[PDB]
């Protein structure tokens, strides 16, 4: 209770509200999870909205969009997968033609990390959104190399449609979520409308959530 | 017939009372423990529990104690405060139900934009402004003479009754074309949406219909009571008594339905949605486990110890 | 099977210095602590809650004057506090908002911080600008810096995600002397009061200690099963104790090399994530995956104190080096101080 | 470094008006607390004007209240004080004093160099004798006496003394009683009791020159003391 | 794995080189730091209000 002390108390408060007026600066963006692989069309999703993790920011209409690309972390992925707890969607890049390719195909390991992101105990409802890559190589190319238990049509469409029909069903933790599978052909205008579409689908259902209606 | 109508009347109001009573405070208990995690409209069901735990044990007192043949063994300040707590509570629960409805629908139509507009400070400033102003809007009540009767005196005087309506107007329709609007483009909003699938865009429709119908139909009919007392005495300024005792016995008979929804208003809050269901679940746990009836752990240390 | 020769003749001097740990040891420190008179209960109120934070606060470390602490939080803040006023004195942004560490400077002049963004970053909180400013950016690291801890106003030594430990200086930003040997990331790193030798653990169920002038590994402490999440150095410079995911702290000693004993509990089934000790001993704050945190004796591994103030679960803990008041953070955005 | 550079300070009509303002550049001005400091043109330094980090808290004197007023603006960097109804006793040598206020931090650490102004209870400081003979290489002792004493519940005392280098700005040497300033010699050390106070001057030479100061800084008035011209 | 086989086991017989004592009487140091600065530490034996700077 002196001058320094009320010039203490001053500072303080004034730092409270530039600290407030950051948070609620900060709180309208939108965080955004990418979890893609090798070859994954990483180059391709950045070409498409436009030594560590890498941070892009893009504007869609209105609304922000903050997402942090966390590519050749070469870390165990539990010590910090729990920072990324409040980010309410996570994309998912997969490369389709590359089911001729054995490290043990990459189309099976993919699925396990998918499998394991799914199940796990931070991400009970966390919308799922998965892309697809090369689908265009993948119809030209193709089945008995890496899923020859399908033992049916050649076709581009029904052979699409199984391998995105296994990735929805890795496990019953989906059944609490949500996932957002979308056909990419890596050349469609705005696939970010997919997402954007998704992301307010989240927006009023979370919204619902807290409205304590559903 | 008048007398046994109104025994009846205030015996199921008393019955009514006890029955809602538990439910009011579980549900201002539920409130108070949801506000400390971040929701706007947490803070107006605890305002809106509050209100209701204003009055739900104040009329108790006189109906219990008398129906009112014009007695009041009191000094009738008491009386006077509970027809305060009365007015006041019918009016805030009303304004706080339809302010309740228009979060809901900035909540889900504008979803994007209101993500700025959701701050915490508005919704304790729209209570507050509206608590305030249907505590100046009352103050005539009390102001009100003639306290030979304190619950009415609307059969011989106009210019009360001109006021009343003058309430009733400001404070009764206009809340109906509120919640009408909003739950209309809620409707409408939910209705164009293609990712929420057909359970829940029926049970969205149910949940906002069955309260939207149920404000309906308990305020309404006092709606119509009200309407056709002002326009007789508009017209008859200058069998007018039998239509008043009539219009005596349906107006007390609609207040006993209007404050049955005013008191049920909470318990179909916690029984139309299920977050609210299991909710409500774990906190009869928590009463079970504060109430030791289960005893467990202390019957089989009992079987233990006899073998 | 040149490769393979080389293998069972390392076993055996694996089994060379098992035999003479177990020759050394006969009778555990259990045994000896039976005559103390027990600490008793130690009831501890929460004097001080200095919140103000607005996301899940990662980490903190105490000044020497013991008034001033740092905390950090994974909104991009990194603020400077106070302990008696409840004041903050310095908001800091940050380029990366992904953090995991903070460190306080002995001599209070700077202020360390990184992340899993593979930068160090350094702040001089007293400078002529008036200002706080960042020194220079730090970047010789290729996984996520674990926790960076002050050694001297000039040296600097991090654990980082890459599997290695690194001695860093300020002026030439380039690694004096890298520590390898770890085969898995490290977690954490606690330097003793000399600043001279200094420990590091890592998710190998093993801790390696290190030399820092030289930068060769001196002892490997292994008897943990899971990762090791945090540790700390005994004040007295001859021991310290780990916390790790196996709801076990183990207490160690460096030259007698031996697991003294286990504070384990069978509630107790979450991992331990902060640990800090008493200035005499005789006590051992614990930090848990459940969201209270716990006291420990640290001679007879008794339930001494029990700390239920947060409702999240705490990520960091403290104690002042004249011991007023233990620290202590969590992902609820709080902290909260008892005494 | 940092700039503090005064403008406008010329002659002006007694009773009248006059803008005062204070170019700052090279700090962080917006977090950076601001007074204003009184320098007779003879002899007497005092205070002026505080004003907040926000510009929420305002303070003055007794013969400033009202007829001053500061106010600040900062994207472009600069103070402001808009001063009226001038005499005699305005006629004065006024300084930009800039203040930051926290734990550990030293306010009064740099100063403005000045307006040229010139026109047509409170707590008792005393310095004892306003000149001391040196000999360039002795140690002296200078003091000041406080009406009460500075020690405030909080067990620390909060004293400050200045060196005024003879005809331009002061600076800092120690902040509250025990703790000397940056970019000043370690020879300078005060000290004293919590009601008397002292300066100890050890190995001093020939830039130590000039009038002495200690100030009072439990309350914002922030009263000075007569001076002590320190010649050799 | 060829190159790893060497430094491995340099860190063994480096490790042969090992101070030994006494582990009971490496716990009587863990006990003697203890009541040497019992009488100062405020944990086990809080100081009262007055002293206490976080009232």
């Amino acid at each position: 209770l002196s001058a320094e002390d009320k010039a203490a108390v001053e500072r303080s408060k004034m730092i409270d509200r530039n600290l407030r007026e950051d948070g609620e600066k900060a709180a309208r963006e939108v965080k955004l999870l990418l979890l893609g692989a090798g070859e994954s069309g990483k180059s391709t999703i950045v070409k498409q909205m436009k030594t560590g993790i890498v941070e892009t920011h893009f504007t869609f209409k209105d609304l922000h969009f903050k997402m942090f690309d966390v590519g050749a972390q070469r870390s165990e992925r539990k010590k910090w997968i729990h920072c990324f707890e409040g980010v309410t969607a996570i994309i998912f890049c997969v490369a389709l033609s590359d089911y001729d390719l054995v490290l043990m195909n990459r189309m099976h390991e993919s699925m396990k990390l998918f499998d394991s992101i799914c199940n796990n105990k931070w991400f009970t409802d966390t919308s799922i959104i998965l892309f697809l890559n090369k689908k265009d190589l993948f119809e030209e190319k193709i089945l008995t190399i890496c899923y020859p238990e399908y033992a049916g049509s050649n076709t581009y469409e029904e052979a699409a449609a199984y391998i995105q029909c296994q990735f929805e069903d890795l496990n019953k933790r989906k059944d609490t979520k949500e996932i957002y599978t979308h056909f990419t052909c890596s050349t469609d205008t705005k696939n970010v409308q997919f997402v954007f579409d998704a992301v307010t689908d989240v927006i009023i259902k979370n919204n619902l959530k807290d409205c304590g209606l559903f | 017939s008048f007398e046994e109508s109104r025994i009846v009347l205030v015996v199921v109001y008393s019955a009514v009372c006890t029955l809602g009573v538990p439910a009011n405070c579980l549900t201002a208990w539920l409130a108070l423990l949801q506000v400390l995690q971040g929701n706007v409209l947490a803070v107006y069901l605890l305002c809106l529990a509050l209100c209701e735990l204003l009055y739900t044990g104040t009329l108790p007192l006189w109906v219990i104690y008398i129906r009112n043949q014009h007695r009041w063994t009191l000094g009738l300040l008491a009386c006077k405060v509970t027809a305060y707590i009365f007015f006041c509570n019918i009016y805030v629960s009303i304004l706080f139900l339809c302010c309740i409805s228009c979060d809901r629908f900035v909540a889900v139509v504008y979803a994007l934009e209101s993500r700025g507009r959701r701050r915490r400070r508005t919704a304790i400033l729209i209570s507050a402004c509206i608590f305030i102003l249907v505590g100046i809007v009352h103050y005539p009540v009390f102001q009100t003479e003639d306290k030979e009767t304190c619950f009415d005196m609307l059969q011989m005087d106009s210019r009360i009754a001109g006021y009343y309506y003058a309430r009733f107007t400001v404070g009764f329709a206009i809340p109906l074309s509120i919640i009408a609007f909003t739950n209309h483009r809620i409707f409408r909003s939910i209705k164009q949406s293609m990712g929420l699938s057909a359970a829940q865009k029926a049970k969205v429709k149910h949940s906002a219909i069955a309260v939207v119908v149920i404000f309906l139909v308990c305020f309404a009919p006092y709606h119509l009571v009200l309407l056709v007392k002002a326009a007789a005495f508009s017209y008859y300024r200058g069998a007018m008594c039998g239509l008043e005792e009539r219009l005596y016995t349906a107006s007390v008979v609609f207040l006993c339905l209007s404050t049955v929804n005013g008191v049920a208003d909470p318990i179909i809050y916690v029984l139309a949605t299920d977050h609210s269901r299991q909710e409500v679940s774990r906190i009869h746990k928590g009463w079970k486990e504060w109430s030791m009836k289960t005893d467990v752990t202390r019957l089989t240390h009992s079987r233990d110890t006899e073998e | 099977s040149e490769l393979d020769q080389l293998r069972q003749e390392a076993e055996q001097l694996k089994n060379q210095i098992r035999d003479a740990r177990k020759a050394c040891a006969d009778a555990t420190l259990s045994q000896i602590t039976n005559n103390i008179d027990p600490v008793g209960r130690i009831q501890m109120r929460t004097r001080r809650t200095l919140r103000g934070h607005l996301a899940k606060i990662y980490a903190m470390h105490w000044g020497t004057d013991s008034r001033l602490l740092v905390s950090a939080s994974q909104d991009g803040k990194l603020i400077i506090w106070d302990s008696y006023t409840t004041n903050k004195v310095h908001a800091i942004p940050l380029r990366s908002s992904w953090v995991m560490t903070c460190a306080y400077a002995p001599s209070g002049n700077y202020v360390a911080c990184g992340g899993l963004d593979n930068i160090c970053s350094i702040y001089n909180l007293k400078t002529r600008e008036g200002n706080v400013r960042v020194s220079r950016e730090l970047a010789g690291h290729t996984g996520y810096l674990s926790c960076c801890r002050f050694l001297d106003d000039n040296q600097i030594v991090t654990s980082s995600g890459d599997t290695t430990c690194a001695l860093w200086d300020i002026e030439t930003g380039q690694q004096t002397t890298t520590f390898t040997g770890h085969t898995g990331d490290v977690m954490s790193l606690s330097l003793a009061p000399d600043t001279r030798l200094f420990v590091s653990g890592a998710c190998d169920a093993s801790a390696k200690l290190w030399d820092v002038r030289e930068g060769m590994c001196r002892q490997t402490f292994t008897g943990h099963e899971s990762d090791i999440n945090a540790i700390c150095f005994f004040p007295n410079g001859n021991a310290f104790a780990t916390g790790s995911d196996d709801a076990t702290c183990r207490l160690f000693d460096l030259r007698a090399d031996q697991e003294l004993m286990t504070y384990s509990h069978d509630n107790i089934i979450c991992g331990i994530t902060s640990v800090s000790f008493s200035k005499s001993g005789r006590l051992l704050l614990a930090g848990y995956d459940d969201f209270n945190c716990n006291v420990w004796d640290a001679l007879k591994a008794d339930r001494a104190g029990v700390l239920a103030g947060h409702d999240n679960r705490v990520s960091c803990l403290g104690v002042t080096d004249d011991g007023m008041a233990v620290a202590t953070g969590s992902w609820d955005s709080f902290l909260k101080i008892w005494n | 470094d940092v700039q503090l550079v005064e403008s406008g300070g010329g002659l002006v009509q007694p009773g009248g008006s006059r803008k005062l303002s204070c170019s700052a550049s090279g700090f962080a001005f917006s977090s950076f607390g601001m007074h204003w400091v009184r320098q007779a043109p003879e002899k007497g330094l005092e205070w002026v004007a505080y004003i907040s980090s926000g510009s929420g808290t305002i303070y003055y004197a007794d013969t400033v209240k009202g007829r001053f007023t500061i106010s600040r603006d900062d994207p472009k960097n600069t103070l402001f004080l808009q001063m009226t109804s001038l005499r005699s006793e305005d006629t004065a040598m006024y300084y930009c004093v800039r203040s930051i206020y926290y734990y550990g931090s030293s306010p009064f650490d740099f100063w403005g160099q000045g307006t040229t102004l010139t026109v047509s209870s409170d707590i008792v400081m005393t310095q004892a004798t306003s000149s001391v003979p040196v000999t360039p290489g002795e140690s002296v002792s200078i003091s000041c006496r406080s009406s009460k004493s500075l020690l405030h519940s909080n067990g620390n005392t909060y004293l400050y003394w200045f060196l005024q280098r003879p005809g331009q700005s002061p600076q800092l040497l120690i902040y509250r009683m025990s703790n000397l300033a940056s970019g000043v010699p370690d020879r300078f050390s005060g000290s004293g009791s919590g009601t008397a106070f002292t300066l100890t001057i050890s190995r001093l030479e020939a830039e130590d020159v000039g009038v002495y100061y200690c100030m009072q800084h439990l309350e914002y008035p922030l009263t000075f003391g007569a001076g002590t011209k320190l010649e050799l | 794995s060829i190159a790893q086989a060497r430094k491995l086991v340099e860190q063994l017989k480096m490790e042969a080189n090992i101070d030994r004592i006494k582990v009971s009487k490496a716990a009587a140091d863990l006990m003697a730091y203890c009541e040497a600065h019992a009488k100062e530490d405020p944990l086990l034996t809080p100081v009262p209000a007055s002293e206490n700077p976080f009232r």
